Formats: C-alpha cells, sequence, structure tokens
RNA sequence: GCGAUGAUCACCCAUGGGUGGGUACAAAUGGCAGUCUGACAAGU
RNA sequence: GAGUCCCAUAACCUUUGUACCCAGUGAGAAA
C-alpha cells in the first residue's frame, strides 16, 4: 500500500519550508551578536551547529572547529570574531539561541530520517520506479497522479509531462508549443543529457519508466529487487551514450 | 524577455495612455516609451494602518 | 619646520617624519593643493617611522574615547616616546604635526620638549595620509583599515549613547515572531500525528484532544497496554484503557517513523514554553509596565506589531490596537497602555509601580461599569 | 542633564505662557498630550509645550524624539497646572501644541517665542 | 494599496520610480520585510526560482534630499558605491534611503549628535550594515575623526545657524577633492530677520569662501517653504 | 481619395509605382486556422481599443 | 465626592419579532480541468 | 518534433457551514 508516500513527500515539502523559516530567525537572532557569520557561511545546520560549538566571539577566538565548515572559512570566521559590528549577548538568551540551534539541528536530522523512510516504502512499494528515476521523484510522480495503479495505467506521454500541466493546457489551448519536462525534469539521467536531447532522454525515460512503473503495479510475482527497472535504465543510459557521442560540428 | 513584454503589454499601454483615463486628472507631458529594463511590482501597504488605502 | 607627523587611526597610531616641507606661502596654490591628491609626488613629502597597532578593541574604544577627548594615552605616551628625540624645552622643540588643537596641549603636558602643530599646513598633511591610507604604510599593519574602522565606529557610539543589549526589545519582537510560527508547526505536525495514528485507533484524539499529552502518551503507548497506572499524565485513562481492550483498528517500520514524529513534535512542544517562559521574563525586564498592564504575551504581540517598543511608545494613544461599555474600556486601555509604553520606553531602567498604578486605575474603571 | 532638559527660566515661562493664553483664544492651540503627538506627525506645529513635573515624565518624553524628528522647537514649562490655567481648561495639562496659521493675529509673537526657544535648544 | 505599478530606473543612478496612475519616487530595499518609518513598499518577483525583492517609497513631504530629487536637481553625487558623510542623521527617515541608493559595496557615516534619534539610528544601522552611525556633535569633527576616512559625498541635513562652518570643517576633514556637497539650507532656522533669497545668497557666498564651488541651487517649494538645496563640488584648488 | 487612373500608374517610375494591394477573396488557411479567445479577453480587447482611441482623439 | 494623565460621538412593525447581506475562514469530482506528437533517426 | 525548473508541490472562484459589522473627533459629563 502506498497511502502514505503523498503523506510523507507532503511532509518533506512542509518540513523543508519550516527549516527554511526557522533559520532565518535563527541567523536574524545571533546576528545582534555575530553578524558576519551568516553571511559567511550560510548553510543553516553549519549555522546552528557552529553557535552550539563556541557561542560567543572571544569564545570562537580561544576554540577551534574542523567537523563544521570546512578547512577555508575558519581564517574569516576568525576575522569577524576579532573585529566585528555586533554586540555582546548575555546567558539568559544565548541559552535561547542554544535551543534553537539544537531545536533545527534535530529538524533535519528528522528530515533525513524522514528521507530513508521514504526511500524504504518507495523501494518496498514501487522498486523499478526507484531504479529508473530515482526515490523522491517517482515519490511525487505517484503522489501527483494519486494511486501507483492510476500512473500506471497512464501513456508515457503523460507521464513525460506529468508535472507541467498548466503550461501544457496553455499551450494546447493557444495553438503553441508544448512542454518537454515537466516532474520528470529533476531525474539524474536528464540531468546528465545536454541541450535538446535532454528533451530526447526524457521521453525515452518517461517510456521505459512507464514500462517499469505498470510492471510494478501490475505484476503478483514481483520480487522487489530492481530487475526490470535496472534492464531499463541500461537501456535509457546506452541510449543516452549513444546521443551524446554524436555531435552537430563537422570534424 | 519578450515572452513576459507578451504579458504585461497591456498594462505598459495604460500607463503611457494615462492621459486619456479620468476625466480629472491631467498630467504633465511626457512621451514614456517603454523602457528597456523594468520590473512589475505590487505595493504592499503594511499591517500598521487599515481602511484608509486598504 | 613641521618635522613629525602623528596619525591616529582604528588600527593603532602611526608616526611619519616630514622629509620635505611643503610650501608655506604657496599653501593655497594649485600645485600646491593638488601634490597631496598625487601619490607619486605626496611619498616625497611623508615616510613612515613607526606604528604601533592596537591589542585589540577594547585598546581600540580605549584610545578612540581618549582621542576623542582629548588626552593622551598610554599607548600614545609609549610611542611619542619611542619615536620623538629628547630635545630641549627651553630652545627649539621638536615639531609634532596633529590634527587636534585641544589634544596638543595634554602632549606639552606629557612632553614639554615638543611643540604640536595644527594649522592648515600640518591639516592637509594629515588629509594626505588619510587619503592615501594603507599606501603609506607599506603592509605592516593586520586587519583591513576599513572593516577596523566599522567596528569602532559601532563601538563607539554603542559606548557614547550607553547601547543596553538586556533592554532589547528585537530580541521580543523575534521571540513572538516565531513563537507563532512554531504555534502552527506544532499544530499542523500533530495533526498529522493523529491522523497516522487515526488507523491505530481513533479514539486517542476523541478522549485525549490536547496536541502535546496525545503526543506524549502515544510515544509510549505502541500496542495493547491493563497496567493503567504511569497512563494517567485516570478517569480519562481508564477509558482509553477500556477502548485498548476495544481496539477497532489496525505495522512495525511505519509505526517506528510514526513514533519519531511524535517525538518531533514532543520536541516542538517543550521548545515551546521554553520559548514562552523566556519571553515573559523578557518582558519583565524589556516592558514591566506593559506586562504588569495587559500581560506579557499580550504585550509582546503589541510591540510586535507596532514594530518596536519605541514606535508604540511614539504612536499616539487614539491609534493603538489593543486586542459602549465594552466599547470604551479599549478605548481607556488604549491610551493607558500608551502611557505605559511611554514610560516604560523612555526610562532608563524601569520599575513596575506604573504599570500597578495604571492597572488599578483600568480596574476601578472597569468595576465601576 | 536631566530628562526633562530644555527647560525655561520665568521670564521665558511667563512669555511661553502668555501666548499659549492668546493662542488658545484664537483657536491655534492644540492642548493635551495625544493631541499633541497628532499635530506633530500632522506637521501643523510651531512649537510643543511640555510641563516638566507631570507625574510620570516619560508620558510626555515621549515627543521630544518627534520633535526632533521634524525639526519643532519644544520647551519645557515648570508647571502643568499653570500651562493648563494658561490654556483656558478646567485641567492641568502636561503638554500643547502651537498650530500654524497664516491668518492668525499673533503670528509676530508666536515667531518670537519660536526664536527665544529655538536659542535656548 | 494593493495595486500594481512598474518599476523604472531613473535618470540618478540607483533610485527608480514606479509608475502607475500616481508615480512614485522608489528606492530598492537593502533590508527586505520592514518598514523603517511607516512608508509603503512594492514587492517584485525578480528571476533557482525568482526572489522577491522589495522597494521602498521615498516620501518627499518626509524627506529633503526625496524633494530635491524630484524637484529636479542635474547631479546628485550620492551615488550606488559611494561614501557618503550625512551630518544631521536626525533619524533614520533619510538615512535609510540614502543608505540603499548607496548600496551595500558603499557606506554611509551617519552623524547624529542626540541621543535617542542615535538609538534609533543604531537598531536601523543593524539590519544596514553598510550605516556606522557616529554619535558626535558635529561641530567637532576631530572628535570622531578615528572613526570616518575619505568620503565621496558630504550631505548636511543640520538645521543649524553654524551651518557653513560645520560643512567647511567635515569638508576639510573627510572630503576627497572635486566631491559633492549637498546642502539643505532651512532659511528661518538660520535666521528669520532677513528674506530667504539673501540667507541663501549668503550661505552660498561662505561656501564659496570656504572653496566648495556651488553648481546649482533648487528652491523645492511645493514640499517646503523657504528651503533650499544647494549642490556644489569641493573643489580646494581653483574656484575659477 | 485620389483615385489615379490605370493608364496612368502603369507608366509610372520605379519610385513612384503606387502600392495598392488587392483585397483577399480566398479563405485562406493562416486566417481560418488562427485562434482569437473570448470573454475577459474580447473584453480586455474592447477596453484597450476605447483607451487608445480616447487618448488620440484627445491629443 | 468627574475630565486634555482625554468628556463625547442596507427595508417593515405597536424591550422584542419580521426584510439584505458582506467580510474573514472549513469542505468542495458544481467548478476552472482538459494530461503532447507518433515512425523514423544516426553513421559508412 | 515539441514554452515547465518562473510555484498543478500552485493560483482563484462559487453551493454549504464559522466570528464580527453596515476608528477618527476634541470639552464635555453629571444634576
Amino acid at each position: 500500500v502506498d497511502v502514505m508516500i503523498i503523506q510523507a513527500i507532503a511532509l518533506l515539502d512542509d518540513l523543508d519550508k519550516e527549516l527554511n523559516t526557522y533559520a532565518m530567525r535563527c541567523k536574524e537572532w545571533y546576528g545582534w551578536h555575530f553578524p558576519e557569520l551568516a553571511k559567511i557561511v550560510t548553510d543553516s545546520v553549519a549555522y546552528a551547529r557552529i553557535i552550539l560549538t563556541m557561542g560567543i566571539r572571544s569564545k570562537a577566538s580561544e576554540t577551534d572547529l574542523s567537523e563544521i565548515l570546512p578547512e577555508e572559512i575558519e581564517e574569516r570566521v576568525k576575522t569577524a570574531a576579532e573585529v566585528s559590528m555586533g554586540t555582546e549577548i548575555t546567558q539568559t538568551d544565548l541559552d535561547n539561541i542554544n535551543a534553537l540551534a539544537e531545536q533545527i539541528v534535530e529538524f533535519a536530522a528528522y528530515r533525513e530520517q524522514l528521507s530513508n523512510y521514504l526511500s524504504a516504502r518507495m523501494k518496498a512499494i514501487a522498486p523499478n520506479l526507484t531504479q529508473l528515476v530515482g526515490e523522491l521523484v517517482g515519490a511525487r510522480l505517484i503522489a501527483h497522479s494519486g494511486s501507483l495503479i492510476s500512473l500506471a495505467k497512464s501513456p508515457a506521454s503523460t507521464i513525460q509531462i506529468l508535472g507541467a500541466e498548466k503550461a501544457l493546457f496553455r499551450a494546447l489551448k493557444t495553438k503553441h508549443d508544448t512542454p518537454k519536462y515537466g516532474l520528470l525534469y529533476h531525474a539524474s539521467l536528464v540531468g546528465q543529457a545536454t541541450g535538446k536531447n535532454k528533451g530526447k532522454i526524457a521521453r525515452v525515460l518517461a517510456a521505459k519508466a512507464a514500462v517499469s512503473l505498470r510492471y510494478d503495479a501490475l505484476a503478483e510475482d514481483r520480487d522487489d529487487s530492481g530487475d526490470i527497472g535496472l534492464e531499463s535504465r541500461a537501456k535509457v543510459e546506452n541510449r543516452l551514450s549513444q546521443l551524446e557521442g554524436r555531435d552537430l560540428r563537422t570534424t | 524577455d519578450d515572452n513576459m513584454r507578451r504579458e504585461v503589454q497591456r498594462d505598459l499601454l495604460l500607463i503611457k495612455h494615462r492621459a486619456a483615463l479620468d476625466p480629472k486628472r491631467h498630467y504633465k507631458k511626457q512621451r514614456w516609451e517603454v523602457p528597456e529594463r523594468f520590473a512589475i511590482g505590487t505595493i504592499i501597504e503594511d499591517k500598521s494602518e487599515f481602511y484608509s488605502s486598504r | 619646520p613641521i618635522e613629525y607627523l602623528l596619525f591616529e587611526e582604528p588600527t593603532g597610531y602611526a608616526v611619519f617624519k616630514v622629509k620635505l616641507q611643503q610650501d608655506d606661502i604657496g599653501s593655497r596654490l594649485k600645485e600646491v593643493q593638488e601634490q597631496i591628491n598625487d601619490f607619486g609626488a605626496f611619498t616625497k613629502l611623508i615616510e613612515l617611522v613607526s606604528f604601533a597597532p592596537f591589542k585589540g578593541a577594547a585598546e581600540a574604544l580605549e584610545n578612540a574615547n581618549d582621542i576623542s577627548e582629548g588626552l593622551v594615552s598610554e599607548s600614545l605616551k609609549a610611542i611619542l616616546d619611542l619615536n620623538l628625540p629628547k630635545a630641549s624645552s627651553k630652545k627649539k622643540n621638536i615639531t609634532l604635526a596633529i590634527s587636534d588643537k585641544n589634544l596638543g596641549p595634554s602632549i606639552k603636558e606629557e612632553f614639554p620638549y615638543v611643540d604640536c602643530i595644527s594649522n592648515e599646513l600640518a591639516q592637509d598633511l594629515i588629509r594626505g595620509v588619510r587619503l592615501h591610507g594603507e599606501k603609506l604604510f607599506k603592509g605592516l599593519q593586520s586587519g583591513d583599515l576599513e572593516r577596523a574602522q566599522l567596528g569602532l565606529g559601532h563601538a563607539y557610539s554603542r559606548a557614547k549613547v550607553k547601547f543596553s543589549v538586556q533592554k532589547n526589545d528585537n530580541h521580543i519582537i523575534q521571540a513572538i515572531a516565531l513563537l507563532d510560527q512554531l504555534d502552527k508547526d506544532i499544530n499542523t505536525f500533530a495533526m498529522r500525528v493523529k491522523e497516522w495514528y487515526g488507523w491505530h485507533f481513533p479514539e486517542l484524539a476523541k478522549l485525549v484532544p490536547d496536541n502535546y499529552t496525545f503526543a506524549k502518551l502515544v510515544l509510549f503507548i505502541k500496542d495493547k497496554a491493563d497496567d493503567s497506572l504511569h497512563d494517567l499524565a485516570n478517569e480519562d485513562s481508564g477509558i482509553a484503557q477500556r477502548v485498548i481492550d476495544n481496539a477497532r483498528i489496525s505495522s512495525e517500520t511505519d509505526m517506528e517513523n510514526v513514533c519519531v514524529f511524535a517525538q518531533r513534535v514532543a520536541s516542538l512542544a517543550d521548545y515551546r514554553r521554553q520559548l514562552y517562559d523566556y519571553l515573559c521574563e523578557k518582558m519583565h525586564t524589556v516592558a514591566p509596565n506593559l506586562s504588569e498592564l495587559i500581560g506579557e504575551v499580550i504585550g509582546a504581540r503589541l510591540i510586535s506589531h507596532a514594530g518596536s517598543l519605541t514606535n508604540l511608545s511614539k504612536q499616539a494613544a487614539s491609534t493603538v490596537q489593543i486586542l459602549k461599555n465594552k466599547g470604551r474600556i479599549s478605548r481607556y486601555l488604549a491610551n493607558k497602555c500608551s502611557m505605559a509604553s511611554r514610560i516604560d520606553n523612555y526610562s532608563e531602567e524601569p520599575s513596575n509601580v506604573f504599570g500597578s498604578v495604571l492597572k488599578k486605575q483600568v480596574e476601578q474603571r472597569l468595576e465601576f461599569y | 542633564n536631566p530628562k526633562a532638559f530644555p527647560l525655561a527660566d520665568a521670564a521665558l515661562t511667563q512669555q511661553i505662557l502668555d501666548v499659549v493664553q492668546q493662542a488658545a483664544n484664537l483657536r491655534q492651540l492644540k492642548k493635551g498630550a495625544n493631541e499633541a503627538t497628532k499635530t506633530l506627525n500632522r506637521g501643523i506645529s510651531e512649537f510643543i509645550i511640555m510641563a516638566a513635573d507631570c507625574e510620570p515624565i516619560e508620558i510626555l518624553l515621549h515627543l521630544p524624539l518627534l520633535c526632533e524628528d521634524k525639526n519643532v522647537p519644544y520647551v519645557f514649562v515648570p508647571s502643568r497646572v499653570a500651562l493648563g490655567r494658561a490654556c483656558g481648561v478646567s485641567r492641568p495639562v502636561i503638554a500643547a501644541s502651537i498650530t500654524t496659521n497664516d491668518a492668525s493675529a499673533i503670528k509676530t509673537q508666536i515667531y518670537a517665542v519660536k526664536d527665544k526657544i529655538e536659542t535656548l535648544l | 494599496g494593493g495595486a500594481k505599478v512598474v518599476i523604472e530606473p531613473h535618470r540618478h543612478a540607483g533610485v527608480y520610480i514606479a509608475r502607475g496612475k500616481e508615480d512614485l519616487l522608489v528606492t530598492k530595499n537593502m533590508a527586505p520585510g520592514e518598514s523603517v518609518y511607516g512608508e509603503k513598499r512594492i514587492s517584485v518577483e525578480e528571476p533557482v526560482p525568482p526572489t522577491k525583492v522589495e522597494y521602498r517609497v521615498w516620501n518627499p513631504f518626509r524627506s529633503k534630499l526625496a524633494a530635491g530629487i524630484m524637484g529636479g536637481l542635474d547631479e546628485l553625487f550620492i551615488a550606488p558605491g559611494k561614501k557618503v558623510l550625512y551630518l544631521g542623521a536626525a533619524s533614520g527617515t533619510s538615512v535609510s534611503h540614502v543608505s540603499d541608493v548607496v548600496g551595500p559595496e558603499g557606506v554611509v557615516y551617519a552623524v547624529e549628535f542626540s541621543h535617542r534619534p542615535g538609538r534609533e539610528l543604531i537598531s536601523m544601522a543593524k539590519k544596514r550594515p553598510n550605516i556606522i552611525p557616529i554619535i558626535e556633535d558635529a561641530r567637532h569633527p576631530q572628535k570622531y575623526r578615528m572613526l570616518i576616512g575619505m568620503v565621496d559625498c558630504v550631505f548636511a541635513d543640520v538645521a543649524q545657524p553654524d551651518q557653513a562652518r560645520i560643512i567647511a570643517l567635515n569638508s576639510h576633514m573627510f572630503l576627497k577633492d572635486q566631491g559633492g556637497v549637498v546642502i539643505s539650507i532651512k532659511a528661518n532656522c538660520i535666521d528669520s530677520t532677513v528674506d530667504a533669497e539673501t540667507v541663501f545668497a549668503r550661505e552660498v557666498q561662505k561656501l564659496r569662501e570656504e572653496r566648495i564651488k556651488p553648481l546649482e541651487q533648487l528652491t523645492l517649494e511645493p514640499y517646503e517653504r523657504d528651503h533650499c538645496i544647494v549642490v556644489g563640488r569641493y573643489m580646494r584648488s581653483g574656484l575659477k | 481619395g485620389l483615385k489615379v487612373p490605370k493608364a496612368v500608374q502603369k507608366e509610372l517610375p520605379f519610385k513612384s509605382q503606387i502600392h495598392q494591394m488587392k483585397p483577399q477573396k480566398k479563405k485562406t488557411y493562416m486566417a481560418k486556422r488562427a485562434v482569437v479567445l473570448g470573454g475577459d479577453e474580447k473584453k480586455a480587447r474592447s477596453f484597450i481599443q476605447k483607451v487608445l482611441t480616447i487618448s488620440k482623439a484627445k491629443d
């Protein structure tokens, strides 16, 4: 059953949104004490982990760190710790800064373990789609079309354009050119392609993904081992090879 | 791009022909061809004062 | 003769030695006035002999205040005693060019063999070395001079104004603006927890409707159990054990996952009400009169919607949005609350007594009706 | 420096209170703290008089920041009771404002008091 | 109030015009998401997705420099990479607009002497990092000669009768050669015994006596009665 | 309008040739293909036309 | 035993019933709403 | 062959249900 694949991918979108709105207020709350940090390191969890590590600017002058902020932003944060337009905070609000920082660190821990759960349920529900287009891409395909069987009984052209409905139907209701990527643009194979042949292998990837997807939804002696998805992926990979080998130049 | 100029191409005509939208407004005489770089933006009236410009 | 030059700057002190005098009589002419703009000719006038850098931003702020109010500090004494020759005090003093005519007396009070010049010749020598800056110093300072200037300007200004970060209302702005965010986050996350546990039995969200209490009790119940003694935090607990006996809904990996989700909801639920206690405390130390009058969370939302304690203070009393007789107690509480916020903002370290008096006044007014 | 800093002495105080009484007769005076801050943010004000002895003092110290923002003279009279009595109302006032008017029969007097309190300030 | 405008670059670099049915002088917002003195804002969505950047309406009845811009000044020296020394930064009203006209790569030194305006200046300069607030008297530039170096334009919104001496001292310390000197002269605050043209002529004569060549003056009349902006450049050698 | 005769205008110089294009009698494919939008779009078209002719007649 | 530290302020019936609504939100398979093409292409 | 990364992961409306309502003013109020 996959009634919770839709739930997990909606939680994933919602939760990345709440991570961003927590990181912004952590950055501008701790920015009173040390303002250059949010502009010299931009990662939310690296920011939270570093203020959990040091706390204060003189504390940064006496401490060091290498498990966070790799090997080249250290001199920048030390120079900005030595000279800064930032004030000095107290302990009673450094405690809430630290509580927010451990809060969003645990938030990202929950994010990556929810992604582990999504990968597990996806490769136990429709594993050939995972072997072809990937876990979260196939997950939002299934979550877009509702049911796995309702996605399986759709043609491969629909699976190609599946995300781009407003562009599709405006380009049909006036006589314009339809999109070619849809939700399948973020597959790794289409990432490997470059030019007009990412439209070409969006087409061949949607064809093989329709094959693997309706195998997964309609099989009964299925083995959850990735065999049909893997042979389909080998077909798409050597096709991508043979149309990246050609070149429109003349040699 | 022309793809966005073909979406905001009508209210740029309204701003070009401002002078004949209200019979009491009577702007100062400029020409105002379409500028090369522009941006279409929406006014944020804030959450401080109500009911007047709202 | 303008023999030496003293340039103060945020990184430290610099003593320059004047090589060639500029013209005194032709000092207003065009070529003399733009030779201090050309660097290739200014380096014919000025040579750096010493630069004592500061020990940090603390000594930088100390020397910025001493230079500001016209006193010779100890680092000044050190560098001048190192660099200036032991001239006489009665015949041909050594001539130091400063930019501050009331720092000069403090220099002669410490070194009587030094006469100090700050007239237009020393002024444009000084502004020549200000105009060129980092090029004269030949690479010998740590720290970019404009970055130290930003730090020293902010430090000097906060010192001069006595900027306290305890009575800093941006903390309570961001605290309540984050608390509303996590109100809706704990709400939607525990709604999804109740949804995912709704097919384990759909009566726990009927008996126990509060989000935190539901989440903490379902973090340890994962089964039937019986042994209903430590589930009272017992009429609702007895009804819940009866419903677990009469279980009427339907894993392991999914159930472990929704346990992690409810643990996330519990972590959000006790980071909230840590934040709430923090902002009640911060509101008592930042706005005690407002919090005595209408309460800590209400005063927090009041100064948030106003934007600052200063904006709520300087707002008119008839334009305060607080949250018949019922219609005009709002106006009475509004203008008393505006009064209390003015007291609380512009007093420097406030008491609670005027919030108490205004609370007494508004309770007298509501009890009169 | 106290909080209610630019206080007037007795001669300037009586000059201020006489022109306050005449403006109150000529409907050119807006009296009270929130009416004063209303007319101050509206910009129709020539100078504001705060009384330096009301029961809190920050209650009207909110107004010097507004006057500084909009470059309006502000002066501290040392009696709220005499200020209300000059205003012509039966209560003490703590702040009052002289609104701008050019069909005003006391414009020279208001300008002279403005010059005196601005050289004070 | 919820309407839609078109943003268009002005002649002056760093400032814009929002055309609707009433057009607005507008600057980019350096601290997006909040207003400083209650002005209205415009949020454009410029095109990783597009980002919502926003703009602030410059009110000419609450800014002498905006009154000068939209009365028509041939050359402001406040420009998008510059350093401006604002004298008489009476609150953060016009300093915010000068700050985000000057941009992230330029610096505004906001000099103010009173202390509650200084507190609001520091709390505004937190969210606008390109503002160095200097709480000091501008009549003694040596008291803050250590914090500022080599500005490109001075703006003077002081309202004191020793204005030209303050402008001359701060220019001789911190302005560079052929830099900008923008002055907002208020006739009634200089002196009210003479008329406005007499006091403007005397102030311009004082500027050229302190060798600041005036290029341009503007009365800025529909927004302020008996005001002026005098735009000059610091010639330092040869006003002739 | 000025109706220049055909006997004159066939014997004109190359620069003075009169470009007079004939009307179309055949329902061509691009005209029978091309789509026009309706409702809100046709009242937008009507509005823009009214605004532009009021502006031109005022000028 | 007051107050400028602020008084005050869309249709019918002989307190109460009958006549329009809107905003600010929750559903919502009435909706908008309808899931591109189809046999060649690359090379020697 | 072919306009999505520019929010179909979105925007907006109508049959039904949930809570109000048709700020300024500036010397009066009470008997």
